[PDB]
């Protein structure tokens, strides 16, 4: 997963998987994503954005 | 127009909010007839048990002062049987039963009716715990103050009735019963004879009713997580909450009643002015500012606890059963919950 | 609150002298009761702890 | 005399004028440290109430989903949250400790007539109000002050100047002015409002929609006010829907108390307004701090009594903790100032310090802020440990356990907190090498905290305990600290921190620390120095009520927040999934319980002054029983004092008989 | 001398029992009066009975004495204190005199202002919310549902909802139980909520 | 907790604390075993997930 932001810093958060990725503008952070089960997960952004 | 002050009536325009719930809405059952009926019913039943217990305990003490207390179960059984057949016990039960009817109908009923009137409309939060309980504090305080002095005329009439029985025949009024004494005292000694120096009773009643109704209402909702999430026994939790409520009511009420002992019963120093000038209010202030709590907490159980607490505990259980502490809870995202349904699912 | 005890002791020169035991505080002059009366109550309140600097 | 009544009035005027001069000289123009500290405490109460009010707004909004309080104003909620954080941190705890306690206590604990800079001490106090107002009222104040139902179209056309721009050219070039006047008049010196309501009246070919209040110029001409009354709440139409926007400009918000860039440092997202005021106010607060620790630190170094110049051990623990924190503030204040100044330049001058496009480093802003950020919270807490370390030995009649080790325990935390600022930036994307270093040092910080906990516990054993309200607050402080620190140690768990970052678990963690521990310590000191501050003994009754309700509220308010954090609720969100209704209602309930505790505290102070009774030291002049002779002296006087206090109540025999034969209500007599 | 200020002569002065034996006007500033000393004959006899075999001490038989109230804090004297603090500007040398009486002592004064201090949380919160009407003028008002089809149908939609419930689809949905029963009835030009809806009736349009 | 609340009050059994100053030299090291184990457990569990 390559996380990035268009305008400001956001957070790609999935509490079910326990994954929190900060999408920072101007960066191409690479993360490892491995879901070891069949499931459907929801999420909400976890960084003040506006 | 009618007198110096004018009650100006004004009209206003429409206003509405997003949410129509969790505020103040008067329940349909909150009416003068219904609230008074329920309050009187709960008070009378609680008072009857309270006075019967008080009569039984005092008769047992009276019998024990002349005979050895029970040594085993068999001696206890015969002791109770003898107490029941005592001539004094039967008369005490009859007179105190009348006292219960008057107190439960004019004092406990008034407290419950006023509390329901001022606190029926406080809705609770759906799928949650009622917050902003501070809003209910003024209502309970208003009810407690309003109904505080409704018991003093009866209590003084009770004391006058019993105190008359111990005088010689020449100096004895000769009251037929408590009701006769209550109906005669106003015309003999005057209405103020039933209210003079009533501060100890008034403050006692206020601190009893306020901390009993409010604490039970607060605890019965805030502690509901025990049986709402923990799957605990709801009735057992309510009984425990009622037990806590009555115990606090006794603790906060007894110290103000101790002023009677300090002012009148404590021996007076020869030649020196009275420590409290015969004023109960000043004695209560002294108790309030006294450093050692145990000094004025002595005799809490032997003197006051069992004469008041059993009555208060029953009143809460009876009031809860009839529905004096039941509030209305509705979903805030339901049809009537809010006026904006476009964001209840989106 | 001024002195908590007193004693009379004969020093090596043969003269009897009076020794007084001052009241003390736990490292906190603020808690110390600065008073000039044989009274436990803290009656005197001083705006200037060091009047003469 | 024929004017005896007038003469009495003349005396009253003289008395009032003299009192006015006395009050100004003694409470406004004074430089006395004790008076300044007392004024600091009263200011703290006002700011504390303001912070409490902001907290209440947050809880009411978070009570249940759907924005019951702000009704969709996400921007307004964010401003209120930022105001709550900044006010509580820089204008509640800091004034109480470094403003009231430090000014009141440092002269006592160092032996100085006054601070080294009495002028600066007075200056520091009188500068606080402006910063407090700026950071506290941002929730109320917006650049777009008007509400959504204000018809700004009735006032903006008057403000427009391009309408008369055609006349500007001829005001300087008269050559063709006459030709210009010969044109056709269409809208010169006139306003026409297009129809706002559909009207079908064939009788009239034109309709008037001028504002009603602007109908007649005979009254407008002499009225010295802007034409806003016309547009201010003149229409009954309203829409009570959450999805209806209340602020047209979506950028009129705040980036929290952390100032995250580029959101905080770019007008495209956080437009001009509250954000800029916070930036300058933070720099303003930093300079106020610069005056504060400069005066106090030099006071210790230059005016400390002989024998205490360098022996930090001898001084009371609160003074030791205060001085250490002041040194921390000096080290970290410049870093915050530089970061905040750079934010101001980027917003206005567009220096692109935090713009990645041309070399900016958005993460640099977080580094500089958190470099000061973490030492700040350590600065807030370290002074709190002092209260328990002084109160417990005082009431226990025993020396504190390992005072030297506790001093070094706090010191190691002080100068090792400068290398853990990055645990607030684990997920930002920094290198793993730095990430591991921050985690490793952060967990090691737990050890010195454990040292203090064991020392606190050991100070309660094998002593003469004198239970008092300050002692009870100390026990409540200890109980809250144990959970507070333990939760923080879990946050050091890197894998758990990934899920718990920017969730309510962190919110729960530092509320138990700040709201729980720091405030309990502050209240513990207030009752410990109540006689020294107010000159009268406190009322134990309302004091007990304040302790029980305040302590209870903090637990009920913030313990459920841990459950929300585990559930996965993010932070700074005013509308949340329905599944969080249960615990948020508990959290709101706890806050109201805490507020009830605050009510008792103010009633306690009011009741105490009503009592207005001289206070008596509990030690009776024997703080320590180092020898059996001292113990006997205390026992002899203590028993004598107890007899005098008991001299006015009946003996045991009289009391028992009165209690036994109290009942006098019987039916039959004659035996 | 004035008998109006003498409690013994003037019976209108309400004596404070809690301040018996304490006269703030008689304090010294600095206080240099001794009011406590060894007290005996209360429970411990002053005489000697250590070896008296025929005498046994019974502390339970304690005679009651005069109540000893806790010392009252000093009360300020406005005229005296103001003169004491008063210093002549360009006529007084800037110095501290040797006498310790010049120390500025704190004396408690009027207690009325502390009532506002006790009620400050109530006053402050009331000002913050009620006086400033924050966050709006409708949050703290008693809630009233909108009138029928007010302000517009797109927002209220009472008539369409009423028809939907009364339609075939509405009855089926209520049968499923997912949709709760209708909570209002459209009377002759007015909307009336059922008593079980738990909401006040809509305010009159005037 | 039980001992302090039952006997250490002035009423029951106060103790004459004659100790002037502390003399601990390595109690901190001994006590820090427990938090040390906490750090080891946190590091071990955290790293295994990482
Ligand atoms: C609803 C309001 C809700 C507000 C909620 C607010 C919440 C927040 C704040 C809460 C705290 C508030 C505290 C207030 C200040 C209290 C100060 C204080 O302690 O000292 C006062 C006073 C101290 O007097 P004192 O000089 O020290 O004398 C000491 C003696 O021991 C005792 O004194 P005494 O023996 O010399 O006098 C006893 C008093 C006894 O008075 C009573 O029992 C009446 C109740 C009020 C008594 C309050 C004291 C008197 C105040 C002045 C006059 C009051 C008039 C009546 C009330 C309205 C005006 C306030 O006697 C009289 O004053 C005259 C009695 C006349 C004979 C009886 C006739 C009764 C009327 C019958 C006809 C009309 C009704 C039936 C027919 C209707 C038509 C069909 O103490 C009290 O009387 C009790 C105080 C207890 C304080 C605890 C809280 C309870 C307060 C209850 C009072 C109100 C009862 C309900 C009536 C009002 C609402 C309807
Ligand atoms: C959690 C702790 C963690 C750290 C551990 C540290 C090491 C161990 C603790 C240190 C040693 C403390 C020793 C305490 C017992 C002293 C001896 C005794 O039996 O007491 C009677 C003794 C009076 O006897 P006396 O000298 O013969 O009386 C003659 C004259 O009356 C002179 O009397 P007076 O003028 O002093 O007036 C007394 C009057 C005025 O004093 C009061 O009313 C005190 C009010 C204190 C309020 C705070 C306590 C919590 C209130 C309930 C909240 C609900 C949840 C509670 C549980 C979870 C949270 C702890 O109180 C009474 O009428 C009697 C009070 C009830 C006595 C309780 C008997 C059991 C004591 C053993 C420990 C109990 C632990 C269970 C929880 C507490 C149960 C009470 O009372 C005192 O000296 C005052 C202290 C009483 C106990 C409370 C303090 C300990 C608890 C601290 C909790 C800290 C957190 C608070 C926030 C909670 C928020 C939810
Ligand atoms: C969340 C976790 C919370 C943890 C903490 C709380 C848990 C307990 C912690 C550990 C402490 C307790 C254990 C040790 C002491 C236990 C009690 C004891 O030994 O003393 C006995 C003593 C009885 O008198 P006595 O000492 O044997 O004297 C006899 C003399 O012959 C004649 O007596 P007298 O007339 O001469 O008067 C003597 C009276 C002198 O007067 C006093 O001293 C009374 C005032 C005491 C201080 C009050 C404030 C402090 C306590 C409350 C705040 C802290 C606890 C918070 C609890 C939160 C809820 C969990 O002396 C005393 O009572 C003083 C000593 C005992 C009380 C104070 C020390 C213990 C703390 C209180 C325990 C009871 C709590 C009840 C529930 C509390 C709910 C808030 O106390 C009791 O038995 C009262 C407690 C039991 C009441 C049961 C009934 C309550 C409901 C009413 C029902 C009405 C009838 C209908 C029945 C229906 C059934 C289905
Ligand atoms: C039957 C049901 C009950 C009905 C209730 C009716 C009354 C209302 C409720 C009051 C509360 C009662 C509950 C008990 C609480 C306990 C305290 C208590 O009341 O004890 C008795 C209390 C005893 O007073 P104390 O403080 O212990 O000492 C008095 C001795 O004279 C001291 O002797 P001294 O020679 O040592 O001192 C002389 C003078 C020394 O002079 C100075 O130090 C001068 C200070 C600088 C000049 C400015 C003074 C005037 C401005 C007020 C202060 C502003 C700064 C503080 C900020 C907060 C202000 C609230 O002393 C003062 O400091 C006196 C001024 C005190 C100012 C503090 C605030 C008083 C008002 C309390 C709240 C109630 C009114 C609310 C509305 C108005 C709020 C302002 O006596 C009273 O009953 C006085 C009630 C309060 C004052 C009257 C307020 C009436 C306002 C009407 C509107 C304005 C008209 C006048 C202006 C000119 C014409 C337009
Ligand atoms: C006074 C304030 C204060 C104090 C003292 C602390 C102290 C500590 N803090 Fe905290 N922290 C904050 C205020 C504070 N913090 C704030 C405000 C934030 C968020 C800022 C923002 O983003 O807005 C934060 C955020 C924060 C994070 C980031 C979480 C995230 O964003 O994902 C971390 C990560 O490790 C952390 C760790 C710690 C640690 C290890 C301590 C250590 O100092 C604690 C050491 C003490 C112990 C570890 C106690 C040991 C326990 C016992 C002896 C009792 C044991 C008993 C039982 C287990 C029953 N804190
Ligand atoms: C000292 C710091 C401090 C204190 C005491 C508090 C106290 C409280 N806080 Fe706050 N809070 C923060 C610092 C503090 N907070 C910070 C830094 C943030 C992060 C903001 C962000 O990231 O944007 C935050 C965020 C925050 C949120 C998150 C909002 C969101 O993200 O959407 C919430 C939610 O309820 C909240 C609630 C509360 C409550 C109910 C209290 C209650 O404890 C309040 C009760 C009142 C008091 C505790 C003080 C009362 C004062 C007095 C009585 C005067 C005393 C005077 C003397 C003793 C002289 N706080
Ligand atoms: C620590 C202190 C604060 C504690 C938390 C308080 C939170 C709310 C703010 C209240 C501040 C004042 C204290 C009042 C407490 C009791 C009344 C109360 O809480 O009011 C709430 C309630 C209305 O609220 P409700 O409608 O239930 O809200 C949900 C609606 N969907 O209203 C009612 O129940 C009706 C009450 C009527 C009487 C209220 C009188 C308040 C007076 C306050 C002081 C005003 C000072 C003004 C100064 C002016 C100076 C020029
Ligand atoms: C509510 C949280 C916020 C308030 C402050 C919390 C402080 C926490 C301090 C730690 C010690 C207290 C214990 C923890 C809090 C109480 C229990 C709780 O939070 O409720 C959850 C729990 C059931 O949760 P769970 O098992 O997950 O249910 C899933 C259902 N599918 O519920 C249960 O199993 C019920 C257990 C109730 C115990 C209450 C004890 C505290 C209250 C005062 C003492 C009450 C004494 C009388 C109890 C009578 C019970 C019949
Ligand atoms: Cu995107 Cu928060
Ligand atoms: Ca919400
Ligand atoms: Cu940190
Ligand atoms: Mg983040």
């Amino acid at each position: 997963l390559i996380t990035n932001s268009y305008d400001i810093v956001h957070s790609w958060f999935i509490p079910g998987l326990g994954i929190k990725l900060d999408c920072v503008p101007g960066r191409s952070t690479h993360h490892t994503f491995f879901i070891d089960n069949v499931g459907f997960y929801y999420g909400q952004c976890a960084e003040i954005c506006g | 127009m009618f007198f110096e002050l004018e009650d100006i009536k004004r009209r206003h325009s429409l206003y509405w909010d997003i949410y129509n719930v969790q505020g103040w809405v008067r329940r349909p059952d909150s009416t003068l007839y219904n609230n008074v009926k329920r309050g009187v019913t709960a008070g009378v039943v609680a008072s009857l048990v309270q006075e019967n217990i008080t009569a039984l305990v005092e008769n047992c003490k009276l019998l024990a002062t002349k005979y050895e207390k029970p040594q085993n179960l068999r001696q206890a059984a015969t002791f109770m049987k003898e107490v029941f057949k005592l001539e004094n016990y039967r008369k005490a039960v009859w007179n105190r039963s009348q006292y219960a009817l008057c107190i439960g109908t004019f004092d406990i009923g008034a407290r419950l009716a006023t509390f329901r009137w001022l606190n029926n409309g406080w809705q609770r939060v759906f799928a949650g715990f009622e917050f902003n309980f501070v809003r209910k504090i003024p209502t309970t305080m208003l009810a407690a103050l309003f109904t505080a002095p409704f018991s003093v005329p009866f209590e003084l009439a009770r004391m006058a009735y019993y105190g008359d029985k111990t005088f010689p025949k020449e100096l004895q009024r000769g009251y037929s019963s408590y009701l006769s004494a209550l109906a005669r005292i106003p015309f003999e000694e005057g209405p103020y004879f039933l209210f003079k120096n009533s501060f100890p009773l008034i403050i006692r009643n206020f601190f009893q009713t306020f901390t009993l109704f409010y604490t039970y209402d607060f605890l019965k909702d805030k502690a509901s997580f025990a049986w709402r999430v923990g799957e605990q026994n709801e009735y057992a939790c309510k009984m425990i909450i009622a037990g806590i409520s009555t115990y606090l009511a006794a603790v906060f009420s007894y110290p103000w009643m101790v002023t009677r002992e300090m002012v009148d019963f404590w021996p007076k120093v020869p030649g020196a002015p009275c420590t409290f000038n015969g004023n109960y209010r000043k004695a209560a202030v002294w108790i309030w500012y006294h450093e050692f709590s145990g000094n004025y907490f002595a005799g809490f159980f032997t003197k006051y606890f069992w004469k008041a607490s059993p009555g208060m505990f029953l009143t809460l259980m009876l009031a809860d059963k009839v529905g004096l502490f039941d509030q209305t809870t509705v979903d805030n995202f339901g049809g009537a919950g809010n006026n904006s349904w476009e964001d209840t699912f989106v | 609150q001024m002195f908590v005890a007193r004693q009379v002791v004969t020093n090596s020169k043969g003269e009897k002298v009076e020794v007084l035991w001052n009241a003390q505080c736990y490292e906190d002059i603020a808690q110390l009761n600065v008073g000039f009366a044989p009274v436990l109550e803290s009656v005197d309140y001083h705006w200037e702890i060091f009047l003469w600097a | 005399n024929y004017f005896y009544y007038l003469d009495r009035i003349k005396k009253l005027f003289t008395y009032l004028n003299d009192l006015r001069k006395h009050i100004l000289k003694k409470y406004v123009y004074t430089i006395n440290h004790k008076r300044i500290a007392i004024n600091y405490l009263y200011f703290s109460m006002v700011t504390g109430l303001s912070g409490a009010a902001l907290a209440t707004m947050i809880r009411l909004e978070l009570a249940h989903p759907g924005s019951p309080f702000f009704k969709g104003d996400s921007l307004r909620y964010l401003q209120v949250v930022t105001a709550h954080g900044l006010i509580m941190v820089f204008f509640v705890v800091v004034p109480i400790l470094f403003g009231g306690f430090a000014n009141f206590l440092i002269p006592y604990h160092v032996g100085s007539k006054d601070v080294a800079y009495p002028r600066l001490n007075s200056i520091g106090f009188w500068i606080q109000p402006c910063g407090y107002i700026l950071l506290a009222k941002i929730g109320f104040l917006r650049p777009q002050f008007w509400r959504y139902y204000d018809k700004t179209s009735f006032s903006f056309p008057f403000l427009e100047k391009m309408k008369y721009n055609q006349y500007k050219e001829y005001k300087n070039d008269y050559l063709f002015y006459l030709d210009f006047l010969k044109k056709e008049i269409t809208d010169d010196h006139s306003f026409f409002w297009k129809a706002r309501k559909v009207i079908k009246l064939p009788q009239y070919s034109v309709f008037s929609f001028v504002p009603l209040k602007l109908m007649m110029w005979k009254t407008m001409i002499n009225y010295p006010e802007s034409f806003w009354y016309a547009a201010s709440r003149v229409v009954q139409s309203r829409r009570k829907k959450v999805f209806v926007t209340k602020c047209s400009a979506r950028t009129l918000t705040t980036a929290g108390w952390t100032f995250i860039t580029p959101f905080s440092s770019n007008i495209k997202y956080t437009a001009v307004g509250s954000q800029d005021i916070l930036i300058l106010s933070v720099v303003f607060a930093g300079i106020s701090t610069t005056i504060s620790f400069t005066n106090l630190l030099i006071t210790r170094r230059t005016l400390a009594m002989p024998g205490l110049r360098h022996r930090r051990v001898l001084m009371p623990f609160v003074t030791i903790s205060i001085f250490l924190t002041l040194r921390m503030l000096a080290t970290i204040t410049p870093v915050l100032g530089a970061a905040v100044i750079m934010m101001a330049f980027d917003r206005h001058w567009q220096t692109t310090f935090f713009e990645y496009a041309y070399g900016g480093d958005p993460i640099l802003s977080q580094h500089l802020f958190w470099f000061f950020g973490h030492p700040e919270v350590y600065v807030l807490i370290i002074p709190t440990f002092g209260f328990i370390n002084m109160i417990v030995p005082h009431n226990n009649t025993r020396r504190v356990a390992s005072k030297h080790h506790m001093i070094w325990a706090i010191y190691v935390m002080a100068y090792m907190g400068y290398l853990v600022w990055g645990h607030h930036m684990y997920l930002v994307g920094l290198d793993h090498r730095s990430r591991t270093m921050y985690s490793t040092i952060t967990i090691m910080i737990s050890m010195p905290a454990t040292i203090k906990v064991v020392n606190w516990t050991l100070s309660l054993v094998n002593g003469a305990l004198k239970i008092d309200l300050p002692f009870l607050f100390s026990m409540s402080f200890l109980l809250l600290f144990l959970v507070a620190g333990f939760t923080g140690m879990w946050l050091s768990h890197v894998s758990l921190n990934v899920s718990m970052h920017d969730t309510f678990y962190v919110v729960a963690h530092f509320h138990i620390m700040l709201s729980g521990a720091a405030m309990t310590g502050i209240f513990s000191g207030i009752y410990y120095y109540f006689n020294a501050l107010f000159g009268v003994k406190y009322s134990r009754m309302f004091g007990y009520m304040h302790l029980i309700y305040y302590s209870g509220g903090q637990w009920v308010a913030f313990v459920p927040l841990f459950y929300l954090g585990f559930s996965g609720m993010p932070r700074r969100i005013h509308d949340y999934p329905v599944v969080f209704m249960g615990w948020h209602s508990m959290s709101t309930t706890g806050h109201f319980i805490t507020l009830v505790g605050i009510i008792f505290f103010f009633l306690m102070m009011f009741d105490s002054h009503i009592e207005r009774r001289a206070s008596t030291s509990t030690t009776l002049g024997l703080p320590r029983w180092y020898k059996r002779i001292s113990y006997y002296i205390f026992k002899i006087r203590y028993l004598q004092h107890t007899k005098s206090k008991m001299n006015g109540i009946p003996g045991s025999t009289v009391r028992l008989m009165l209690i036994n034969r109290h009942f006098v209500e019987y039916e039959v007599y004659e035996k | 001398y004035d008998w109006r200020d003498d409690p013994k002569v003037n019976k209108d002065i309400e004596e404070d029992i809690r301040d018996r034996g304490w006269h703030p006007e008689t304090y010294d500033f600095p206080y240099t009066k001794k009011h406590d000393d060894w007290v005996f004959d209360v429970t411990m006899p002053s005489q000697n009975y250590q070896t008296d075999l025929t005498v046994n001490i019974h502390p339970e038989n304690k005679k009651m004495h005069v109540m000893k109230q806790v010392m009252r804090q000093s009360y300020w004297d406005a005229e005296h204190d103001m003169a004491h603090e008063y210093d002549y500007e360009s006529e007084d040398l800037d110095f501290q005199c040797e006498s310790f009486k010049s120390q500025h002592f704190r004396k408690k004064g009027p207690i009325s202002q502390y009532l506002i201090l006790g009620l400050l949380p109530i006053l402050y919160f009331g000002t913050e919310f009620f006086y400033n009407h924050y966050p709006d003028e409708d949050y703290w008002r008693v809630a009233h549902p909108p009138p029928l089809d007010y302000p517009d149908t797109d927002d209220t939609d009472d008539t369409e909802t009423f028809k939907d419930y009364k339609s075939f689809t509405g009855r089926r949905m209520v049968d499923t139980g997912i949709v709760d029963p209708l909570w209002y009835d459209i009377r002759e030009g007015k909307k009336v909520y059922y008593d079980w809806a738990g909401v006040n009736q809509p305010m009159e349009d005037i | 907790i039980l001992k302090v609340a039952r006997f250490r009050v002035l009423k029951m059994r106060p103790k004459i604390s004659t100790s002037y100053r502390p003399h601990g030299k390595w109690g901190d090291f001994l006590a820090c075993i427990i938090p040390l184990i906490w750090c080891i457990n946190i590091l071990t569990n955290s790293n295994l997930i990482l």
